[PDB]
């Protein structure tokens, strides 16, 4: 259970994740 | 009265514009170059005294300092405080200056070359130990330096997850 959730950066920051991932395809280039 | 009018009725045949004191981007610094390395062509029917050879490379000396005086004040409004942006595209602006200079300088040192051809008689020595040769090594550093620094940031947003 610990590793359950970290309920913060998961939930509404996830769509920042993922442009923060078209950034790292950004960075690959 | 005789000599003095005759040097200056020759020397008359300058085309000045003082375009680079009053330029304020390097656009304007750069078609500044061609306007008065085009205007400097009339170098032949100028007198032999006023236009002697070294007394054309303090001229030349003189313009490239009136050019770093521009220079200095539009990187005055400061590559240093802003961001990598205006840094990419003022080193790249000035850069492409630094080489409309050297090469209009090159045609000019092709007049210069012009010079002899006819006046073999006096030859005047390569004086090129000027500011401008120690200032434009500055350049040179400032060149790489921010150039190192643009790559690094990239290279540090890829390097360590903690970019912060």
């Amino acid at each position: 259970s610990p590793n359950l959730c970290k309920s913060g950066p998961e939930i509404k920051q996830t769509e920042d994740k993922k442009a923060m991932e078209e950034f790292k395809n950004v960075k690959i280039e | 009265l005789n000599e003095a009018k005759d040097n200056v009725k020759y020397l008359t045949t300058l085309e000045k514009f003082i375009e680079p004191l009053y330029n304020g981007t390097p656009q304007q610094i750069i078609d500044t170059l061609p306007a008065l390395m085009n205007a400097i062509k009339m170098i032949h029917t100028i007198a032999r005294f006023y236009n002697t050879t070294d007394k054309m490379t303090g001229l030349f000396i003189k313009i490239t300092n009136q050019m770093i005086k521009n220079c200095k004040d539009r990187i005055l409004n400061m590559i240093w405080e802003q961001d990598p942006a205006e840094l990419i595209e003022v080193l790249g602006s000035c850069i492409k200056l630094y080489c409309e200079y050297k090469k209009c300088y090159n045609d000019t040192k092709e007049k210069v070359a012009d010079m002899p051809k006819g006046k073999t008689f006096d030859f005047s020595d390569a004086q090129i130990f000027g500011k401008f040769d120690t200032f434009v090594r500055r350049l040179q550093k400032l060149i790489e330096i921010f150039s190192n620094i643009q790559q690094f940031n990239a290279l540090a947003k890829h390097n360590l997850e903690g970019m912060d």
